[PDB]
């Protein structure tokens, strides 16, 4: 789980068979770092000083690291604009907050794209896609295979029954749009 | 030959998405059978009034 990034941070997330290379860029990142303190001591007469371990934190701008991941079947972003790539077996990709890439590859996949505007790539198999009645737009490929979109995850909220009622999607497959607040705004709609 | 306008009253909450289309065509009693002369459409853009 990558939760802990801002939403100035991202990953870039690349498969290499059953490895994985995570490329993490951190702008303006908050890391802890140990140095060493020196406290000093006079005792009538010229001076003994000391010194020890002193930890501390800072933030030390740009910082790009590459991890490695194996044996890792599900991935969790940040709150910045992510790119995540799967591969042959079936995983759990979601992007949270932000404009995330979520490419699930081969095999059953479920694509969790979060808030934002994402852009999800489901790949070969039978994928499974989880909404949430947003108001971003969101563009949605299948792929081959039998895909299913499900918007019934999640609970609704107070102010959507406020300002909409009792009214749900309209959804359309042959002209390929899923409008989530229909005759209220006109570009919360899932390209799918 | 008759000429004439047809008015319409458009609702200020509509909802016609960026595109809408009138049909028409004309009848008469000798009953005949349709042509192109007969049926007539044309579509026209929307926008939406915002302040
Ligand atoms: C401005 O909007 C047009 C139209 O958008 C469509 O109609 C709106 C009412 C809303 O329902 C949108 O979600 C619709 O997509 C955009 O033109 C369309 O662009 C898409 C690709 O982006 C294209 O597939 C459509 O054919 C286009 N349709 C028309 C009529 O042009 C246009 O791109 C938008 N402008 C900007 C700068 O984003
Ligand atoms: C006119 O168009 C309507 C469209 O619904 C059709 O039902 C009707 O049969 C048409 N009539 C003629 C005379 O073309
Ligand atoms: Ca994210
Ligand atoms: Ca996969
Ligand atoms: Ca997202
Ligand atoms: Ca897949
Ligand atoms: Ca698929």
């Amino acid at each position: 789980s990558y939760a802990a990034l801002g939403r100035q941070d991202s990953i870039t997330v690349s498969a290499d068979g059953e490895r994985f290379n995570v490329r993490k860029q951190l702008n303006n990142a908050n890391v802890y770092r140990e140095g060493v303190a020196t406290q000093t001591t006079a005792y009538g007469k010229r001076t003994e000083n000391v010194q020890y371990r002193h930890v501390e934190l800072a933030r030390v701008g740009q910082l790009v690291e590459v991890d490695t991941l194996e044996h890792v079947q599900h991935i969790i972003g940040g709150a910045g604009n992510d790119s995540i790539t799967g591969n042959a077996h079936d995983n759990f990709l979601a992007g949270g907050s932000g404009d995330d890439r979520l490419d699930g590859g081969a095999g059953n996949d479920t694509l969790v794209g979060g808030e934002g505007q994402n852009t999800v790539i489901g790949g070969a198999g039978d994928d499974v896609f989880l909404q949430d009645l947003g108001v971003w737009s969101n563009q949605l490929d299948g792929g081959a295979g039998v895909d299913t979109v499900k918007y019934n995850v999640h609970q609704p909220s107070e102010e959507r029954l406020e300002r909409m009622g009792d009214t749900g999607i309209h959804a359309d497959l042959q002209k390929g749009t899923v409008e989530k607040w229909p005759a209220l705004n006109l570009f919360s709609v899932d390209h799918v | 030959e008759v000429t004439f306008n047809i008015t319409f009253d458009v609702d200020s909450k509509a909802s016609l998405g960026n595109k809408l289309l009138l049909k028409a065509n004309v009848t008469s009693e000798n009953n005949m059978p349709r042509t192109n002369k007969t049926e007539f459409q044309l579509e026209l853009p929307v926008k939406y009034a915002v302040y």
